[PDB]
Parts: structure tokens; sequence; C-alpha cells
């Protein structure tokens, strides 16, 4: 299937305590792979998967280095944000940043972003085209405007369409044991009481990889809306997933409901019932 | 623009006494991203734990995972510790092995 | 690899 390449960049102003601290976290579809973090005791990047150990010096020298620069203007960005906003010296903010590509099962692009935002809202974003911004206040409106007059659009282009691409598929080559692998859910029910003749029976899958993954509950070849509980899809510390969904149903009728777990590693869903 | 954590502890697989496992402190849906994760072990600090997968959702959200390896017993309590601007207290969850 | 960012 489809393939991609994110960087999740954070810059964080503590005003009396110092520099920013400044983060870039890179993945692989959902495999975090690399690491560059300012508090560390020696900031450098860092692989973050065994895969990535094969990439030289050369790379890990070259990223390095990037991640330096960018800590450095992201610096420059936070200060710069507070005269176009007119706020104090004195108060902490965020700059966030998504960034990266997706690529299509035969390795052409199929989409590439950039997008900003501050203090945890929308700033600024490239378009779909890749040739212009959406500008989401009058602050970013001034960056829009610095942007167009540095032809910030056509670099960017540039990147997610050459650079982003071609290292999204070097990566995919040198992991593709690891990324390319499907890891199938293994599922049970829970059982718990509740007051007036109610029980909760909810539903886990385990242990997959891609992270992608949907749980159902049925009644009578009918999926369930009501009553309905559920986590977000989450990691277990290994490089797999888990999440569960839960319903709540009366007493005595818990051989009614099914629960079915769909996954690109099943051959054929899973159905399953509390026992 | 604050949002408070949500706090989910759990392990990598069903816990089974003297069988090695992971466990999971992830620590969502949060803003500003200061924040303070500690993982414990019968109310005391459990040293060596990892951060990792650190993303942001569609609206600009933190998520951050801690974990841990270890063995569990019949005896010995879990939890996760988050001390965040959002927060007056300290928030505490614990470990639900039968959940 | 990652973007070299431009300044805001």
């Amino acid at each position: 299937g489809p393939h991609s390449l994110r960087y999740f960049v954070t810059a964080v102003s503590r005003p009396g305590l110092g520099e920013p601290r400044y983060m870039e976290v890179g993945y692989v579809d959902d495999t975090e792979f690399v690491r560059f973090d300012s508090d560390a005791e020696n900031p450098r990047y860092e692989p973050r998967a065994r895969w990535m150990e094969q990439e030289g010096p050369e790379y890990w020298e070259r990223e390095t280095q990037k991640a330096k620069g960018n800590e450095q203007s992201f610096r420059v960005d936070l200060r710069t944000l507070l005269g176009y906003y007119n706020q104090s010296k004195g108060g902490s903010h965020t700059i966030q940043v998504i960034s990266g590509c997706e690529v299509g099962s035969d390795g052409r692009l199929l989409r590439g972003y950039q997008q900003y935002a501050y203090d945890g809202c929308d700033y600024i974003a490239l378009n779909e085209d890749l040739k212009t911004w959406t500008a989401a206040d009058m602050a970013a409106l001034i960056t829009k405007h610095k942007w167009e007059q540095a032809g910030e659009a056509e670099r960017l282009r540039a990147y997610l369409e050459g650079t982003c691409v071609e290292w999204l598929r070097r990566y995919l080559k040198n992991g593709n044991a690891t990324l390319l692998r499907t890891d199938s859910p293994k599922a049970h029910v829970t059982h718990h009481s509740r007051p007036e003749d109610k029980v909760t029976l909810r539903c886990w899958a385990l242990g997959f990889y891609p992270a992608d993954i949907t749980l159902t509950w049925q009644l009578n070849g009918e999926e369930l809306i009501q009553d309905m509980e559920l986590v977000e899809t989450r990691p277990a510390g290994d490089g797999t997933f888990q999440k569960w969904a839960s319903v709540v149903v009366p007493l005595g009728k818990e051989q009614y409901y099914t629960c079915h777990v769909y996954h690109q590693g099943l051959p054929e869903p899973l159905t399953l019932r509390w026992e | 623009i604050q949002k408070t954590p949500q706090i989910q502890v759990y392990s990598r697989h069903p816990p089974e006494n003297g069988k090695p496992n992971i466990l999971n402190c992830y620590v969502t849906q949060f803003h500003p991203p200061h924040i303070e994760i500690q993982m414990l072990k019968n109310g005391k600090k459990i040293p060596k734990v990892e951060m990792s997968d650190m993303s942001f959702s569609k609206d600009w959200s933190f998520y951050i995972l801690a974990h841990t390896e270890f063995t569990p017993t019949e005896t010995d309590t879990y939890a996760c510790r988050v001390k965040h601007d959002s927060m007056a207290e300290p928030k505490t969850v614990y470990w639900d092995r039968d959940m | 690899a990652v973007y070299n960012f431009a300044t805001m």
C-alpha cells in the first residue's frame, strides 16, 4: 500500500530558564526512526530503529547540522512571533510543525504537507497545489508575504517532490523487514459487572502492526453505536500497537453480542464472544 | 488553549505472573507540552523508564509514551503519575490488570 | 531526511 515519511517538530520557549527546548521526531509509517532533542546530554540526531544503524557517519553529521540550524531558526521564530502578536517576553509559547510526504504503492508522490501551529492553533500551511499558502490569521499573513518574496514554496516543493520521496524510498528499502512486515492482532473479551443488571463487555486487540485497525461490536448482524466506548489506537512499547472497544449490554444476554476485528494482516476478519 | 492529559496504563501482553512483559503509560491530548511523567512500582519511582512515540494529532495536542520492562507478581502495584499545568493536583492512574 | 526550515 501507500507509505509516509513524517517529521514532528516542536520548539518551546522557557523565559528565565535558558534557551528553548527544540525537538524533531521522525516516523516512517507508524515507526519512530530518528530523533533530535536539544536537552539531551550531547544533542545530535540518533537512530530510533535498528535498521537506521546502517546509515554511515555522513548521514548523521548532515542531519545533526540541519537540526542545530533548525533549532536556531525556531529560536528566532519564537522571538518574531512575540512581536507579531504583541506578547510579553515572560510567557512560554510553542511552535509545532508537521512536515513530510506520502507515496503510493508505485513509489510516486501522493501528497506532501507542511503545516505550522502556534500555541496549539493553525498558523500557516502549504496548500495541496504545492505552490500557495493558506494563512490562519493576520500575523501568518506576514509570514506568507515573506515566503512569497523568498520563493519558499518552490524550495519546499522541490524537497517534497524530490528529497522527501527519494529518502522515503531509501528508508523503506533499508528497513523493509521491519517496515513492510504485517503483525496480526490477537483478540480477547473481558467482562465487568455494573449497577442495575447491566454489564460491560470490552474487546481487546493486541500485538498488531501497522497501527490502522477497526474494532466493532454487533448484536444481530448490526453494528452498535450507542453505549460504545473506545480508546485511540496506542503503541505498546515494542513497535506494535493495541486498542480496545467496549459496550454495555443487559445481564444474561452476553452471548448475543460479537466483537469484529479488521486488520491488514488478517486473511479474514476475526469474530469473537464473551467466554 | 489548554488541554488536560488523558492517561492510560497497560501491558504489552496479557499479564501472567512470573512472565516478562512491558508496562506502558500513554499520555495524550495535552497542551501546553511541558509535562512530568513518572511510572511507579509499589509507590516508588521506577528508574530507567523509556520515553518514545511523541507526536501530535490533527488538533495539535501532544501524545507521548513512557514504557518499562517488568515481570508481574500478584502483590506488586503499578501506577503512572502525571504533573501538567492543566491540573491543580498531580494525577495518578493505576494499572488494572483485569481491565 | 528533515527539511531546512525558513524563518517566519
